C-alpha cells in the first residue's frame, strides 16, 4: 500500500492536505507502478504511453537524485511535494483507466459533415 | 531547467509551507494575564468604547424634503421634450430614440405638418417600462428628448405614468431653465 | 471604453475620500476582527478544502480562503491591473473567518489601487477612436457628414461583430465572473450565457453546510455573499 | 497642524499635456506566440487520444476540443487527471441551439487549471432525444450547470442524480432558450377574483413586441479577416 | 512603511478645535482617526454644474489617429483584420504529420506533392497509421518536445508568486491570512 | 457532496421498450398512490377519484408513441413532475393548471359549428 | 434539581448568625455534595450537542 494524502496532522497551507510523513518513497512506489502499467498494457507505439513514460522517468530521476523536499519541488515545478504525490497517484489511476479505454485506436464516431459549421 | 508537467511559475513560492502552529507551552503570555483578558472581556470593552466614541460625532442625516442630496448635471430622472428658443419643437420624428430604447418604452408616429415640417403626431413614453438609461437622450440629434433631474413625480394610479406628447412638452416647458443648467454644464462632455 | 470622460472635479474628491476611508475601515475592524463572539460565529464554520474548492467551481475569496493563490487580476492581467501595484491575500483554513479576513484586506488593496490611479490618470481619449464602433462627439455629429452617418447607424442598427465566440472572465468582487457570447456576424448576439459566481457557490451550499446548525447556515449564506440577480438571470 | 489650515488641493498645479501619442497596434498581435503554443499543445492532445478527439480550433487564447457525445467521459477524465493538463475546475456548462444542424444543441464545457494557469473548452453535440453523459461523477460543480442546461434547452444528461428544472416556474412547459420558443412565452398570470388564486391564461399583450431586427444591414459588414495560423501548422505547397 | 499611519490633520474631515481638540486627543482610542465628515468649503466645490473647465473642454484625441493628412482608415481598421478561427480536423493533422509543414516541408515537388495532398485529403492514410509511420525525429520534434516530454498547458502571462512576510504584510503573524504579491 | 433529494431517480434511458414499460407502470402506480397526498397538500375542492381520473388521462395521452427515445423522454418528464408534486415544491396555483375542467362554466357561448365560430371571427 | 439546590439556601442565609460556625460547616458540606453532582454533569458532557488517509493498493 501507498499513503497518498494525509487528512490530519500538520497543516501545510492548503485546507484538507496535511504534511506527508515519508513522501519520497511514496513517489517512487507510485512511479514504479505507473511505469509498469504502461509497459504491460499500453502499446509501445502510442504517443500517450511515450509521453507518460518520459514524464514519469523525469520526475523519478529528480526524486531519486534529491533528498530535500524543497529542492525536489523546485525541480519538479508542480506544487508542494504532497500535491506531487497526489499528482502521481492521479496519473497512475488515469493510466489504469486508459488501459481499458484504449485511446490509441482510430476514432469510433466520425462527425457528420454539418456538425462543426459555424457562421464564418 | 526542463520541466515535466510543470513550470517555474507552477513551482511553489519561497515559503509557501506554513510554519507549524505553536503549542500552549510555547506561549509568551502568562496564564494569569490570558485569564485576565478572558474573564474581563478586554476586546469587548474596546469594541464598546469604539461604539461609544461614535455617539459624540456629527451624524450624517439630512432633512428631506427641506434639504436635498447631491445632484449632478448628468442625472437621469423624468423625461421632457424641448423647444427651440423660437418655440418650435425640436423633435423632428427621426425616431432614433425609438430605435435605441432598450426597454421599448417609446412609441412615435409622424407625418407632414400642414406647413410642410416633419413633426410628430404622437410621442408616448411608458414610464413604467423605462429603465431611465439615457440612451434616448444620447441618440437624439437635436437634443429634443432629455431627462430632467426630477425624481419627485410618484403617482397614485398607473395611467398617469403613460406620458403622451402633451405631457412631455409640458414638462419641457416647465423644466427648461434647469434643463439649460444641466446642458450648459455637460454639453462639452457629450 | 467608457461613455463619458470624467467631470472636472472628480479626482480631487476621490482623493479626499481616500484620505479617510482607512479610518472608516479600522473602525469596522475594531468591532469585528477580535470580537470573540464574531470568532464564535465564524471560526471553523463552512469549511471547504482546497481540492473540493477546485472541484466545486468556487472562485474568488471562496477559493483563496482555502489556501490557493489564484487571482485573475494577477494571473490574466486585464485592463490596467498590470500597471498598478497590489497584493493578494490568501487564507489557510477555508472557513468563514478566513474569508472575512480576506475581504477586509481586499478593502485595503482596493484603496491602494484607487490611490495609484488617482496619481497616474493619463490624458487622451476614453473611448476607442474609431467612429465605426463608438459614436462620435456631438460637435462632430452636428457638423460632419461622415460622423452623422456613423452616429445614425450606430444608434439604429448597431455595429456588426465579426463571427466567432469567446469566453471572457474577470475577477469580479464575488469571484470569477465570465460570459460566453456567440457572435454570428450580425448586430445582435446569437447567444449570451453569463457565468455568475453566486450560481456555483449556492450549488456548493449543500456540500458545505451539511452537518451544521441553522445559525451556521445563516453565516454560511453570508460568507458566500449571494445577490440572486447573479444566481438567476 | 490642524484641519482649518489643510492645504487646498483644488489650487495645486495640474499636469498638462499638449498632444497625446497612442500608437496604432492590432490587439491580436500579442497572442501570436501563445497561439503557436496552443497549437502544439492541441496537436499533442489529438495524437494522444486519436480515438476521441474529432478536431480542435484555436482563437487568440482559447482552445476548443470537439468530441462526440460518447467520448466525453474519457476526454474529461484525461483533462482533469493527466499531469500536463490538470483541469481541476469546471467553470460552466451550456448549450447552443443550432437549428440548421441535424443535432441541434452543442454542449460546451469550460475548464480551468489553476495549476498551470490555463483554460480549455470542450464541445459535444446532442439532440432533443439523444442524451449526453453527465460529468457529475468527475466534477461536483457540474450538477447545477447541467440542471440549467436541461431547463433552458431540454438536453438530457445521462447519469445525473437529480435532474429537474432549476429556473423556470413549476410546471413550465417549453425550454425557453430554444430558437423556436417565442420571446414572451405562451402564457401569463394574473389574480382571479372569482377563484381567489393566481391563474394562467393565454398570452395577450397590451403592446405587441416590435422586432427591429428587420433593419439589419444589407451589406456584408466585416469580410474575411486574416489567418493567424503559425507556419508550422499550414500544409506545405509543392515547390 | 508606506501606507502607514498619517496624522489626522492631513485628512479632509472636519474634526475638532479648541479645548475640545485636547479632550478628543486625551479620550480617543487612536488619536489620528478622522470623523468621516467632509470639509464643506473644500469638498465637491465648485458644484459640478458650475465648473469653469466646462467652458474650455474640447474632445480629446491622440496622435496619429487624429491626423488630417497621413492616416488612411484601412491601415488602422482593426475590426476587419480579425484573426480567423483555425479549425483542424484529423485529416489536417494527418497531412501535417506526413507531408510536414509550410515552415519545414517533407514533401516532393510537381505532381507528386499535389497527389500526396490529394490522397491524404481523400482518406488514403488514417490518423493512427500516420502516427505509426511517424519516425522518432518527427514525433519528438512535432508532437512531444525535443526532449520527448509532453507539452504543458500553455499560459499567456506566467505569474511568479512571492509571499510578503514581516512588517510589510497586511496582517500580523498570528492571523490565518497571508499576503501574496 | 450534493446529494439527491426526495424521490429522485437518476436519469437512465432504457435500451429496451419492455424495461421502460416496467418503469412506466411503476410510475403510474406511484401517482395513483400519491393522489390522496396531492389532495391534502393542495387543498383541492374536487375528489380523489377525479385526481386519479386526471392521472389516467395524462398517461393515456401517450399510449401509442412508438419511437423509444421519445418514450424515454416522456417518462423522464413524468417522473420529474411526480417529484415536483409529491415534495410540495409546486403551489396550488401551478397544480390547478393540470385541472382546467373542474373550474366553472366560463360563459354562455362556446362555438361548435361554423356559423357560431364565424359570428365571433373565430371560424 | 439545581433550582431546588439554590432555593434550599434561603433558610441558611436567613439564619446565618443564629446557626453560627456550626450551620456554616453544615452548609459547606451540603454545597460540596451538590458540587460533586455538578462535576459529574460537566465530565459527562451532558448538555453538549472525514479524516481518514487516502491509501492506494499499488
Ligand atoms: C484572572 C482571575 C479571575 C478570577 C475569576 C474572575 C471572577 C469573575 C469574572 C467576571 C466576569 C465573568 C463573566 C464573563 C467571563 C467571560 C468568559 C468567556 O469569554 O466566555 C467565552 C464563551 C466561549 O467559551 P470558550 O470556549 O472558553 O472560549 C474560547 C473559544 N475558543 O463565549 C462567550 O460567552 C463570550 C463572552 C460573553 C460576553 C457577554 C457579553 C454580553 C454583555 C457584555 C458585557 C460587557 C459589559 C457591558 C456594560 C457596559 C459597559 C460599561
Ligand atoms: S431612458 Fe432608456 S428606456 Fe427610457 S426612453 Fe430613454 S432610451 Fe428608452
Ligand atoms: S431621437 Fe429626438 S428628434 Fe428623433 S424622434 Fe426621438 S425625440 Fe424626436
Amino acid at each position: 500500500s501507498v499513503l497518498v494524502q494525509m487528512r490530519e496532522g500538520t497543516p501545510i497551507g492548503l485546507t484538507g492536505i496535511y504534511q506527508h510523513p515519508n513522501p519520497r518513497p511514496a513517489l517512487i512506489a507510485l512511479y514504479e507502478a505507473t511505469l509498469k502499467e504502461l509497459q504491460d498494457k499500453h502499446p509501445k507505439d502510442s504517443v500517450y504511453r511515450q509521453s507518460i513514460e518520459n514524464l514519469t522517468a523525469h520526475r523519478k530521476q529528480i526524486v531519486e537524485d534529491n533528498e530535500v523536499s524543497e529542492v525536489i519541488e523546485n525541480k519538479i515545478g508542480a506544487g508542494l511535494i504532497e500535491e506531487v504525490v497526489i499528482q502521481a497517484h492521479e496519473e497512475l489511476e488515469l493510466a489504469k483507466k486508459m488501459s481499458e479505454w484504449k485511446p490509441w485506436e482510430e476514432l469510433e464516431e466520425k462527425p457528420l459533415e454539418d456538425q462543426w459549421v459555424y457562421f464564418n | 531547467n526542463i520541466y515535466a508537467g510543470g513550470s517555474a511559475a507552477a513551482a511553489p513560492p519561497a515559503g509557501f509551507r506554513i510554519h507549524r502552529p505553536a503549542t500552549w507551552e510555547e506561549s509568551e503570555e502568562g496564564a494569569l494575564s490570558k485569564a485576565t483578558k478572558y474573564f474581563l472581556l478586554a476586546e469587548m470593552f474596546r469594541g464598546l468604547y469604539v461604539v461609544l466614541e461614535q455617539f459624540f460625532r456629527a451624524p450624517y442625516t439630512i432633512y428631506y424634503p427641506f434639504e436635498k442630496g447631491p445632484v449632478s448635471p448628468r442625472f437621469r430622472g423624468e423625461h421632457a421634450l424641448r423647444r427651440y428658443p423660437s418655440g418650435e419643437e425640436r423633435c423632428i420624428a427621426c425616431k432614433l430614440c425609438e430605435a435605441i430604447c432598450p426597454a421599448l418604452a417609446i412609441t412615435i408616429d409622424a407625418e407632414e405638418r400642414i406647413d410642410g415640417s416633419r413633426r410628430t403626431t404622437k410621442y408616448d413614453i411608458d414610464m413604467t417600462k423605462c429603465i431611465y438609461c439615457g440612451y434616448c437622450q444620447e441618440s437624439c440629434p437635436v437634443d429634443a428628448i432629455v431627462e430632467t433631474p426630477n425624481v419627485e413625480y410618484a403617482t397614485e394610479t398607473r395611467e398617469e405614468l403613460l406620458y403622451n406628447k402633451e405631457k412631455l412638452l409640458a414638462n419641457g416647458d416647465k423644466w427648461e431653465l434647469e434643463l439649460q443648467y444641466a446642458l450648459d454644464a455637460d454639453a462639452p462632455y457629450r | 471604453g467608457v461613455s463619458q470622460d470624467l467631470p472636472a472635479g472628480l479626482l480631487d474628491d476621490i482623493y479626499m475620500w481616500a484620505t479617510q476611508f482607512g479610518d472608516r475601515l479600522d473602525e469596522i475592524e475594531e468591532l469585528l476582527t477580535d470580537n470573540r463572539i464574531w470568532k464564535l460565529r465564524t471560526v471553523n464554520i463552512g469549511t471547504v478544502t482546497a481540492q473540493d474548492a477546485l472541484n466545486l467551481g468556487l472562485s474568488g475569496p471562496m477559493l483563496r480562503g482555502s489556501g490557493i493563490p489564484f487571482d485573475i487580476r494577477k494571473n490574466a492581467p486585464y485592463d490596467a491591473y498590470d500597471k498598478v501595484d497590489f497584493d493578494v491575500p490568501v487564507g489557510m483554513n477555508g472557513d468563514c473567518y478566513d474569508r472575512y479576513l480576506i475581504r477586509m484586506a481586499e478593502f485595503r488593496q482596493s484603496l491602494r489601487i484607487i490611490e495609484q490611479c488617482c496619481n497616474d490618470m493619463p490624458a487622451g481619449a476614453v473611448k476607442v477612436e474609431d467612429f465605426k464602433i463608438n459614436s462620435p462627439p456631438r460637435n462632430l455629429m452636428k457638423e460632419d457628414m461622415e460622423a452623422l452617418i456613423h452616429h445614425f447607424l450606430l444608434y439604429t442598427k448597431g455595429y456588426s461583430v465579426p463571427p466567432g465566440e469567446t469566453y471572457t472572465a474577470i475577477e469580479a468582487p464575488k469571484g470569477e465572473m465570465g460570459v460566453y457570447v456567440v457572435s454570428d456576424g450580425s448586430e445582435r448576439p446569437y447567444k449570451c450565457k453569463i457565468r455568475a459566481p453566486g450560481f456555483a457557490h449556492l450549488g456548493a451550499f449543500d456540500h458545505i453546510a451539511r452537518g451544521h446548525f441553522l445559525p451556521d447556515a445563516v453565516a454560511i449564506i453570508g460568507t458566500m455573499d449571494l445577490v440572486f440577480g447573479e444566481v438567476d438571470r | 497642524p490642524s484641519w482649518e489650515n489643510i492645504k487646498d488641493i483644488r489650487l495645486d498645479p495640474k499636469v498638462h499635456v499638449d498632444e497625446v501619442y497612442e500608437p496604432i497596434v492590432n490587439p491580436a498581435d500579442r497572442y501570436l506566440q501563445h497561439v503557436s503554443d496552443l497549437h502544439q499543445y492541441a496537436k499533442y492532445i489529438m495524437a494522444a487520444l486519436p480515438k476521441y478527439i474529432q478536431g480542435f480550433s484555436v482563437w487568440k487564447d482559447e482552445l476548443t476540443l470537439h468530441v462526440a457525445p460518447s467520448a466525453v467521459i474519457p476526454v474529461t477524465t484525461f483533462l482533469r487527471d493527466n499531469t500536463s493538463t490538470q483541469y481541476k475546475s469546471i467553470i460552466d456548462i451550456t448549450a447552443v441551439d443550432y437549428p440548421s444542424r441535424e443535432n441541434r444543441f452543442e454542449v460546451v464545457y469550460n475548464f480551468l487549471s489553476v495549476r498551470h494557469n490555463s483554460r480549455i473548452r470542450l464541445k459535444t453535440y446532442a439532440t432533443e432525444v439523444t442524451p449526453v453523459p453527465s460529468i457529475t461523477c468527475l466534477y461536483e460543480g457540474a450538477n447545477w450547470f447541467e440542471r440549467e442546461a436541461y431547463d433552458m434547452y431540454g438536453v438530457f444528461f445521462e447519469g445525473h442524480p437529480d435532474l429537474r428544472r432549476i429556473m423556470t416556474d413549476y410546471g413550465f412547459e417549453g425550454h425557453p432558450l430554444r430558437k423556436d420558443f417565442p420571446l414572451t412565452g405562451y402564457t401569463e398570470v394574473r389574480w382571479d377574483e372569482e377563484k381567489r388564486r393566481v391563474v394562467y391564461e393565454p398570452l395577450e399583450l397590451t403592446q405587441a413586441f416590435r422586432n427591429f431586427s428587420a433593419g439589419s444591414t444589407a451589406w456584408e459588414p466585416v469580410g474575411p479577416g486574416r489567418d493567424d495560423r503559425p507556419d508550422s501548422f499550414k500544409l506545405p505547397t509543392p515547390k | 512603511l508606506p501606507g502607514g499611519p498619517v496624522p489626522v490633520f492631513k485628512k479632509y474631515t472636519v474634526g475638532s478645535k479648541g479645548i475640545w481638540e485636547k479632550l478628543r486627543v486625551l479620550l480617543a482610542i487612536a488619536p489620528n482617526r478622522s470623523t468621516g465628515n467632509p470639509i464643506v468649503p473644500l469638498y465637491r466645490v465648485p458644484t459640478p454644474g458650475s465648473r469653469p473647465e466646462a467652458n474650455v473642454y474640447q474632445d480629446p484625441s491622440s496622435y496619429p489617429t487624429n491626423d488630417i493628412a497621413e492616416n488612411p482608415y484601412w491601415k488602422r481598421d482593426h475590426r476587419r483584420a480579425y484573426p480567423q478561427t483555425a479549425f483542424f480536423d484529423q485529416k489536417t493533422v494527418t497531412g501535417l504529420l506526413e507531408l510536414g509543414s509550410e515552415a519545414t516541408p517533407r514533401i516532393a515537388d510537381g505532381e507528386a506533392g499535389t497527389k500526396a495532398l490529394a490522397n491524404i485529403a481523400n482518406g488514403g492514410v488514417s490518423f493512427t497509421q500516420a502516427l505509426g509511420k511517424s519516425s522518432k525525429d518527427v514525433i519528438y520534434g512535432e508532437v512531444l518536445t525535443v526532449n520527448g516530454l509532453p507539452p504543458v498547458a500553455p499560459t499567456l502571462a506566467p505569474k511568479q508568486w512571492k509571499i510578503i512576510e514581516g512588517e510589510a504584510a497586511i496582517y500580523p503573524k498570528g492571523y490565518p491570512c497571508r499576503t501574496f504579491h | 457532496a450534493i446529494i439527491a433529494t426526495a424521490f429522485a431517480e437518476t436519469v437512465k434511458f432504457s435500451g429496451s421498450k419492455q424495461e421502460l414499460q416496467k418503469r412506466t407502470l411503476a410510475l403510474y402506480r406511484q401517482f395513483l398512490r400519491g393522489a390522496p397526498t396531492f389532495a391534502d397538500l393542495y387543498e383541492v375542492q374536487f375528489s380523489i377519484p377525479t385526481i386519479r381520473t386526471k392521472i389516467r388521462q395524462e398517461f393515456e395521452r401517450h399510449r401509442f408513441v412508438d419511437d423509444l427515445s421519445i418514450q424515454n423522454v416522456l417518462y423522464a418528464k413524468g417522473h420529474m413532475e411526480y417529484q415536483e408534486c409529491i415534495n410540495f415544491w409546486k403551489q396550488q396555483a401551478q397544480f390547478l393548471k393540470y385541472f382546467p375542467e373542474e373550474d366553472d362554466i366560463q360563459g354562455r357561448h362556446q362555438p361548435s359549428n361554423f356559423v357560431d365560430k364565424f359570428l365571433k371571427n373565430r371560424a | 434539581p439545581f433550582d431546588l439546590e439554590i432555593s434550599t439556601l434561603l433558610p441558611y442565609v436567613m439564619s446565618i448568625y443564629l446557626v453560627s460556625n456550626y450551620g456554616f460547616t453544615i452548609v459547606l458540606l451540603f454545597l460540596l455534595i451538590l458540587i460533586i453532582g455538578f462535576v459529574y454533569e460537566i465530565n459527562t458532557n451532558a448538555l453538549k450537542i472525514n479524516t481518514d488517509s487516502l491509501i492506494y493498493k499499488l
